[PDB]
C-alpha cells in the first residue's frame, strides 16, 4: 500500500524477444534496450528526450486516486 | 580423520496443443 | 542430515548474488513442500564473492573447501542443481566441519 | 467555504471538513504507516500503527480515524510518534512467525517495510511464539494463518467490496483467528482480491504458491480480455512467461480489483 | 476456535425451539427496537444454551435462521462469550472465581478440595457427567470471595469443607440453599451493619425544597 | 531421471549432449527421504523446528500439532510431528 | 472526614433489611417527588447534578451532569436512548451487584429521573448474564413499577414517556466499556468502538446514546430530591458525594459500605469493615480502585484519603473504589499476575498493542514469578507497559499496564530478588 | 426467599410478561 514508487514517471522501451537458451534453459534477449528504464521526474522533461533521441513515444496521463471520504461514524450506521 | 553435462532441469513451460489424430 | 536439501527456495541468494550468476526458478513440490526445480550456479559468471554462503536463511548454499575445480571444457563449468547438491554430499563431512568452526564468528 | 486548515508539520495544508488525520498528510505528501486501512474499506482502528500526534494534545490520535478540526498541527516526524510506532511494530512482530523465505509476500510485504522503515533494530520477545491451524479456503487462496495480523480487512472486503459476509473473527484475546468458523470454502468471484488486499502473506495465492518472488517480476501494464469490463491490470513476467496479473488501479473502470476468471 | 463437524456436534443434530421457546424467542424481538432483530442474537443465542447446553453447529445455524442474520454473525458472538458452551456441558457445571481477589482470600484452597471431591481434573466434565470444574474468572461477588457459581446458584464466602458438603446434596438431592453458606446476609460487615443501624427514613424524608 | 524427473527426450535436440558423456542426476533423491523421516511425536500443543542446531539449523518456527488430523510440517524441514 | 449519617446514606435497602420490593421502596420513600421532579423540567434535573458536582461512579471519572449535558441537545429526528450498565467485570465491584439486587427499585426511577434529563426515549439495563438471579430481581421490580404506572408512557402520571428493558450480559469484562456495551446491545460482537464518533452523536442502534454506572443512574433521584448542595457538601472539592466502598481480601470483615468519600485510606480498613487482617502493618499493599488502578504500598496508604483526585496526585485511580488489600502474607508477583492473566483471558484483541502486549506482559509475569527471568527484563516490562498505556483503542489496555507499572514503581527490589533466589539455585 | 430459587426461564418468560407493558416500538 505503499506509494513511494508511483511518484516519478518513468519512459521504457517496447519488449522484444525472450527465448529460451538451448544448453542450460536460462532467458535469452537480442534487444539491447530492453532493461533499460530511463526515470523522468515531470512529463514534460521524457517527452523532450524522446524527441531529441528520436524515439517515438506515446505518454500516458498520471491517474492518480481520486478523494474518497472515508468517516468512522458512518458505517456505524444502522440505518445505512 | 582418524565428465559433466550442464542442462536445465526445469519443465515445459509452454505445452503445445497436439493435431486430433482423427481425420475429418 | 535427514536427506532433505536445504534449500527452500526464497531466491534472495539470486537477489545478492553481484554477477547475476545464480539462476533459480521454482514450485511446490507435491509434498506440498517449497524446493527449487533449477538452480543454475555459473561458475565462469560467479566471482566468488561469498556473499550467497552470507545470505542463505538456511544456509543450504555454501563456498566449498574444494579450488581445485578446473575443466576441460566450459559446459563443464556450468553447474545445474545435480552437480551441485552431488558436490555437497561429497564434501559435506568436511563443509559441516567448516561451518562448525566459523558459525560462531558470524 | 467547507476548507479547514490543518497543518501538516507546519504546511497549512486545507482539507474538507470530515477528511481523516491521515487524508490530511496525504495531500501534503506524508505518508502514515497504516494496516487495516484501505482507501476503499471502511475504517476499523485496529492496528493502531498509524498513531500520530496532534499538537498540545496529551494522548496521540489514530490517524485513520480522528476526523481532522480546526488548526491541529500534526506531527507525523515527531519523537512521540515515533515511539508510537517502534512500540506497535515490536507487538506486531512478536507474535509473527519468521518464514518470511516462505512468505510469498517477501518483497510485497507492507509489514517489514515499515518495520524495516519505522520500526525497531531489534527484537524484546524472548517469550514464546503462538500458532494457528490452516485450514481450506478454497482452491485459489492458500491461508498461512499464523501470520495474519488481524488487521480485518478481509472481513471487511468479503462483506463490503464482495457480498459473501463469510469471513469473521472468531473468539477473542491473541488466537482470535480471523477464518470462517466452519470449513466452508469462500467461493465467489472478486475472491482472489484478498491475496492482494491482505498486506502479510497469511492467505496468498495457491496457483501462484512459490514460482517467483516479486523484485525479479518484470511488470507491464496491460488490459483484462477476458470479461468486457476491460479491468486494467499489471500482467508480472520473469524470464518470458506470465507469472502471475494482479490488478493495476482505474478510477472508472477496474478500482484495484479483477475478477477470479482473469486472474 | 474451529468446528470439524463430528457425529455427535454438527447439524445431523437437529435443533428447533420448542413451541413454547419459539414464544420466547418473538417477545425478545419487540423488547429490542422495531426494524431490529439482529440485536437479539446474544438473547437468543442464551435461549438456544437454556434449551440445550451442547448447542450444536446446528443450533447456531437456527438461531441465525430465526434470527435472519448471516450465520457466522451468530458464530462470532458464539465464540466471543464464555457464557455460551459450544461443546457438552456437565449437569451442574460449577465454575470457581480464580482472580485475585478470591485467591488472596483463599479461592484457591477451594480448588483443590472441589478435583479430589469430583475426583476429576480442572476443566472437564465428571464421567458420571454430572459435573464439570472450570477456572471461571471474576464472577462478581468478591466480597464473598471464595465462591463458585453452579448454573447461577452463586454460591459464596465457602470454606473448602462447605463444598464438599454443597456437592453431595448436588450428588444426591437438589435445591442445596444456593447462595453465600456464610451466617453473612447478602453482604453485610461481618460484625454488623455500622452502614446503617438505624431505622431507614421514611417516604419524603427530609426531601430537599423546590 | 532427476529430481523434478528432466528427461531430455529420445527426440529432442538436445539429448544429443550426453552421448559419449553421462548425465548428473541424484540417488537419495530428497522428495523420498523425509518421507522416510519418523513423525517427531509431542507432548505439547505448540512445538518449535530450530531445524536441528540452532544457529546451524533454520529460522526457528512454531509448529500447530493441535489436530492429530494433521502432523504439522515445518515449511523448511518438511518433518512431520504426530502431536 | 466520611463518617456520613445512616440518613444521608442514599442506598438505605442495602444490605437488604427492607423489603427491596415496592411495598418495601415506598416505605423508603423512593417514589416521593418522581412526578414532581420531571414536571420542574429537564433543565432543572441537570442544574442539580452540575450543582451537585457528581463524577463518574465507575471506573472513570468524569463530571456526571456534563456527560448527560452533551445529549441534551435536540434530537435530530432519532430517538434518544438510555444505556445502564449493570456489568461489573472489574474484581471488586459487588458495588454494583447490591442496588441491583438489594434495592432495584431506586435503579427504576434513576432511570426515568435520569431519563428525562437526557430526553431518553427508553433505557436498556445490560446486567451482566453471569448474575442471572439478579435479573431475576429487578424485572420483577421493573413489572412492580409498571403495574403501577411508575414507568411506560404518560410515566409518574405525567407529559414524558419511557421504557426499561434489561438485556442479558454473556461473562464479558470488556462488554462493560461504553462502545462496547453498545455493541453487544447491538448484538455485534463486544468490541469497543472508536472515540471519534462519541457515544453522544452515534450509538445504541445508531441513535444518540449515554452509559452511566448504575451507581451513577441510581443517585439521581435522590441527588434531585435532596438537592445538589446536601449531596454537594460531603464530596471534598471537585470530589463529592458518598460513593459505596468495597473492601475484600486480607480485613477482618470484607464489606460494602457506602461511607462518605474523601475518607482516610487507613481509616476505612480500620474503624469500618474490618481492620486489616493480621494488623495494619500487616499491609503489603493497597488496590484502592480495583484491578485496573495501581496498587499503592503501605507506606502511603494511612495518609491517602479516598478521592479520585487524592489518588491521582497518588498516581493511583478511585475507579470502582473497590479496596482489595494484602497482607505480607502474599506474592504480589503472583497476586498481579493473575490480574494479567485475567486481561488475557478477557481482552478483545481488536487492537494490536492489547492483544499482543497484555499476552506479552502475562508470559514475562509468569517468569518473574518462578524468577527465571533475569533482573533487565524488569524494565522491559515497563517499557512494555506504557507502550501499551497510550496506545490502546479503549481503557483495558490502560488498565492492563497500570498494575504492572505499580509492582515495577515500589516492589522492584522484591522482584529482583525472586530473580536472584532462582540464579543460585540453578 | 425469592432470590433463593427461580427457573432458567424466569428471566425470559417475565420480560414476556412484561411485553404488554413496554411501550410501543420506535
Ligand atoms: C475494559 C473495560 C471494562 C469496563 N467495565 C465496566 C463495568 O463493568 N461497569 C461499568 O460501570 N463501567 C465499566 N467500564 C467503564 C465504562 O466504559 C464507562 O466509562 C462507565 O461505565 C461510565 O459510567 P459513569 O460515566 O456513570 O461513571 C469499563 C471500561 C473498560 C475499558
Ligand atoms: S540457496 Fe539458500 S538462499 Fe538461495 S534459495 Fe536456496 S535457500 Fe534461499
Ligand atoms: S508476512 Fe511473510 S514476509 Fe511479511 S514478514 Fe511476515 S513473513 Fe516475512
Ligand atoms: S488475513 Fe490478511 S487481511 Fe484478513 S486479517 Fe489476517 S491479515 Fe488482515
Ligand atoms: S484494548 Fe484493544 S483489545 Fe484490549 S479491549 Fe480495548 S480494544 Fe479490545
Ligand atoms: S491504520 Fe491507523 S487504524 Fe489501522
Ligand atoms: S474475583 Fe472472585 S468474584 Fe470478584
Ligand atoms: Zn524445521
Amino acid at each position: 500500500s505503499g506509494v513511494n514508487n508511483t511518484k516519478k514517471w518513468k519512459m521504457e522501451f517496447d519488449t522484444r524477444e525472450r527465448w529460451e537458451n538451448p544448453l542450460m534453459g536460462w532467458a535469452s534477449t537480442a534487444d539491447p534496450l530492453s532493461n533499460m528504464v530511463l526515470t523522468f521526474s515531470a512529463k514534460e522533461d521524457a517527452i523532450a528526450f524522446a524527441e531529441k533521441n528520436g524515439w517515438s513515444y506515446d505518454v500516458e496521463e498520471k491517474k492518480v486516486p481520486k478523494p474518497k471520504s472515508k468517516s468512522y461514524g458512518a458505517n456505524f450506521s444502522w440505518n445505512k | 580423520p582418524t565428465q559433466y553435462v550442464p542442462y536445465s532441469t526445469t519443465r515445459k513451460k509452454i505445452h503445445e496443443w497436439v493435431p486430433p489424430s482423427t481425420p475429418y | 542430515p535427514s536427506g532433505e536439501e536445504r534449500c527452500i527456495a526464497c531466491k534472495l541468494c539470486e537477489a545478492i548474488c553481484p554477477a547475476q550468476a545464480i539462476t533459480i526458478e521454482a514450485e511446490p513440490r507435491a509434498d506440498g513442500s517449497r524446493r527449487t526445480t533449477r538452480y543454475d550456479i555459473d561458475m565462469t559468471k560467479c566471482i566468488y564473492c561469498g556473499f550467497c554462503q552470507e545470505a542463505c536463511p538456511v544456509d543450504a548454499i555454501v563456498e566449498g573447501p574444494n579450488f581445485e575445480f578446473s575443466t576441460e571444457t566450459h559446459e563443464e563449468l556450468l553447474y545445474n542443481k545435480e552437480k551441485l547438491l552431488n558436490n555437497g554430499d561429497k564434501w559435506e563431512a568436511e563443509i559441516a566441519a567448516n561451518i562448525q568452526a566459523d558459525y560462531l564468528y558470524r | 467555504s467547507n476548507l479547514i486548515e490543518v497543518f501538516v508539520d507546519g504546511q497549512s495544508v486545507m482539507v474538507e471538513p470530515g477528511t481523516t488525520v491521515l487524508q490530511a498528510c496525504e495531500k501534503v505528501g506524508m505518508q502514515i504507516p497504516r494496516f487495516c486501512y484501505h482507501e476503499r474499506l471502511s475504517v476499523a482502528g485496529n492496528c493502531r500503527m498509524c498513531l500520530v500526534e496532534i499538537e498540545k494534545a496529551p494522548k496521540v490520535v489514530a490517524a485513520c480515524a480522528m476526523p481532522v478540526m480546526k488548526g491541529w498541527n500534526i506531527l507525523t516526524n515527531s519523537e512521540k510518534s515515533k515511539k508510537a510506532r517502534e512500540g506497535v511494530m515490536e507487538f506486531l512482530l512478536a507474535n509473527h512467525p519468521l518464514d518470511c523465505p516462505i512468505c510469498d509476500q517477501g518483497g510485497e510485504c507492507d509489514l517489514q517495510d515499515q518495520s524495516m522503515m519505522f520500526g525497531s533494530d531489534r527484537s524484546r520477545f524472548l517469550e514464546g511464539k503462538r500458532a494457528v491451524e490452516d485450514k481450506n479456503i478454497g482452491p485459489l487462496v492458500k491461508t498461512i494463518m499464523t501470520r495474519c495480523i488481524q488487521c480485518t480487512r478481509c472481513i471487511r472486503f468479503a462483506s463490503e467490496i464482495a457480498g459473501v459476509d463469510d469471513l469473521g473473527t472468531t473468539g477473542r484475546g491473541n488466537d482470535m483467528q480471523v477464518g470462517t468458523y466452519i470449513e466452508k470454502m469462500f467461493m465467489s468471484e472478486l475472491s482472489g482480491n484478498v491475496i492482494d488486499i491482505c498486506p502479510v502473506g497469511a492467505l496468498t495465492s495457491k496457483p501462484y504458491a512459490f514460482t517467483a518472488r516479486p523484485w525479479e517480476t518484470r511488470k507491464t501494464e496491460s488490459i483484462d480480455v477476458m470479461d468486457a469490463v476491460g479491468s486494467n491490470i499489471v500482467v508480472s513476467t520473469r524470464t518470458g512467461e506470465v507469472m502471475r496479473i494482479l490488478p493495476r488501479m482505474h478510477e472508472d473502470i477496474n478500482e484495484e480489483w479483477i475478477s477470479d476468471k482473469t486472474r | 476456535f474451529v468446528h470439524r463437524d463430528t457425529p455427535e456436534n454438527n447439524p445431523d443434530t437437529p435443533f428447533d425451539f420448542t413451541p413454547e421457546n419459539y414464544k420466547r424467542i418473538e417477545a425478545i424481538v419487540k423488547n429490542y427496537p422495531e426494524g431490529h432483530q439482529a440485536a437479539a442474537v446474544l438473547p437468543v443465542l442464551d435461549l438456544a444454551q437454556r434449551q440445550n447446553g451442547w448447542l450444536p453447529i446446528s443450533a447456531m445455524n437456527k438461531v441465525a435462521e430465526v434470527l435472519q442474520v448471516p450465520p457466522m454473525r451468530v458464530y462470532e458472538v458464539a465464540t466471543f462469550y464464555t457464557m455460551y458452551n459450544r461443546k457438552p456441558v456437565g449437569k451442574y457445571h460449577i465454575q470457581v472465581c480464580t482472580t485475585t481477589p478470591c485467591m488472596l482470600r483463599d479461592s484457591d484452597s477451594i480448588l483443590e478440595t472441589l478435583q479430589r471431591k469430583l475426583g476429576i481434573k480442572v476443566g472437564e466434565t465428571t464421567p458420571d457427567k454430572l459435573f464439570t470444574l472450570i477456572e471461571v474468572e471474576c464472577l462478581g461477588a468478591c466480597v464473598n470471595a471464595p465462591m463458585v457459581q453452579i448454573n447461577d446458584n452463586y454460591y459464596e464466602d465457602l470454606t473448602p469443607k462447605d463444598i464438599e458438603e454443597i456437592i453431595d446434596e448436588l450428588k444426591a438431592g437438589k435445591v442445596p440453599k444456593p447462595g453465600p453458606r456464610s451466617g453473612r446476609f447478602c453482604c453485610e460487615p461481618a460484625g454488623g451493619l455500622t452502614s446503617l443501624t438505624e431505622p431507614p427514613k421514611g417516604p419524603g424524608f427530609g426531601v430537599q425544597a423546590g | 531421471i532427476t529430481h523434478t524427473g528432466q528427461v531430455y527426450d529420445e527426440k529432442d535436440y538436445r539429448r544429443v549432449r550426453f552421448v559419449d558423456r553421462q548425465k548428473e542426476v541424484n540417488e537419495n533423491f530428497a522428495i523420498d527421504l523425509i518421507a522416510q523421516q519418523p513423525v517427531n511425536e509431542v507432548e505439547h500443543r505448540i512445538i518449535a523446528c530450530d531445524g536441528g542446531g540452532g544457529a546451524l539449523g533454520h529460522p526457528k518456527v512454531y509448529i500447530n500439532l493441535d489436530k492429530e488430523t494433521k502432523t504439522g510440517t515445518c515449511g523448511y524441514c518438511g518433518l512431520q510431528f504426530k502431536q | 472526614f466520611g463518617s456520613l449519617k445512616d440518613e444521608d446514606r442514599i442506598f438505605t435497602n442495602l444490605y437488604g433489611r427492607h423489603d427491596w420490593r415496592l411495598k418495601g421502596a415506598l416505605r423508603r420513600g423512593d417514589w416521593y417527588k418522581t412526578k414532581e421532579i420531571l414536571l420542574k423540567g429537564p433543565d432543572w434535573i441537570l442544574g442539580e447534578m452540575k450543582t451537585s458536582g457528581l463524577r463518574g461512579r465507575g471506573g472513570a471519572g468524569f463530571p456526571t451532569g456534563l456527560k448527560w449535558s452533551f445529549m441534551n441537545k435536540p434530537s435530530d429526528g432519532r430517538p434518544k436512548y438510555l444505556v445502564v450498565n449493570a456489568d461489573e467485570g472489574e474484581p471488586g465491584t459487588c458495588k454494583d451487584r447490591e442496588i441491583m439486587r438489594h434495592d432495584p427499585h431506586k435503579l427504576v426511577e434513576g432511570c426515568l429521573v435520569g431519563g428525562r434529563a437526557m430526553g431518553a426515549r427508553a433505557a436498556y439495563i445490560y446486567i451482566r448474564g453471569e448474575f442471572y438471579n439478579e435479573a431475576s430481581n429487578l424485572q420483577v421490580a421493573i413489572r412492580e413499577a409498571y403495574e403501577a404506572g411508575l414507568i411506560g408512557k404518560n410515566a409518574c402520571g405525567s407529559d414524558y414517556d419511557f421504557d426499561v428493558f434489561v438485556v442479558r450480559g454473556a461473562g464479558a469484562y470488556i462488554c462493560g466499556e461504553e462502545t462496547a456495551l453498545i455493541e453487544s446491545i447491538e448484538g455485534k460482537q463486544g468490541k469497543p468502538r472508536l472515540k471519534p464518533p462519541f457515544p453522544a452523536d452515534v450509538g445504541v442502534f445508531g441513535c444518540p446514546t449515554t452509559v452511566a454506572n448504575v451507581e451513577t443512574v441510581a443517585v439521581s433521584p435522590t441527588i434531585c430530591r435532596r438537592g445538589g448542595t446536601w449531596f454537594a457538601g460531603f464530596g471534598r472539592e471537585r470530589n463529592s458525594g458518598t460513593k459505596l466502598f468495597n473492601i475484600s481480601g486480607h480485613v477482618n470483615h470484607p464489606c460494602t459500605v457506602e461511607e462518605e468519600m474523601s475518607v482516610p485510606l487507613k481509616e476505612l480498613i480500620e474503624k469500618h469493615a474490618g481492620g486489616v487482617t493480621g494488623g495494619w502493618d500487616n499491609l503489603l499493599a493497597v488496590i484502592p480502585g480495583g484491578s485496573s488502578t495501581p496498587l499503592i504500598p503501605k507506606s502511603v496508604c494511612e495518609t491517602v484519603l479516598m478521592d479520585f483526585d487524592a489518588l491521582v496526585q497518588a498516581q493511583t485511580g478511585l475507579g470502582t473504589a473497590a479496596v482489595i488489600v494484602m497482607d505480607r502474607s502474599t506474592d504480589i508477583v503472583k497476586a498481579i499476575a493473575r490480574l494479567i492473566e485475567f486481561y488475557k483471558h478477557e481482552s478483545c484483541g481488536q487492537c494490536t498493542p492489547c492483544r499482543e502486549g497484555v499476552d506479552w506482559m502475562n508470559k514475562v509475569m509468569a517468569r518473574f514469578v518462578k524468577g527465571d527471568a533475569r533482573p533487565a527484563e524488569i524494565d522491559s516490562l515497563w517499557e512494555i507497559s506504557k507502550q501499551i498505556e497510550g496506545h490502546t483503542i479503549c481503557a483495558l489496555g490502560d488498565g492492563a499496564a497500570w498494575p504492572v507499572q505499580g509492582l515495577i514503581r515500589h516492589f522492584r527490589p522484591e522482584l529482583e530478588d525472586r530473580m536472584q533466589r532462582f540464579a543460585q539455585q540453578h | 426467599l425469592q432470590h433463593h430459587d427461580y427457573n432458567t426461564y424466569t428471566f425470559l418468560d417475565l420480560n414476556l410478561d412484561l411485553s404488554k407493558f413496554r411501550l410501543p416500538q420506535p
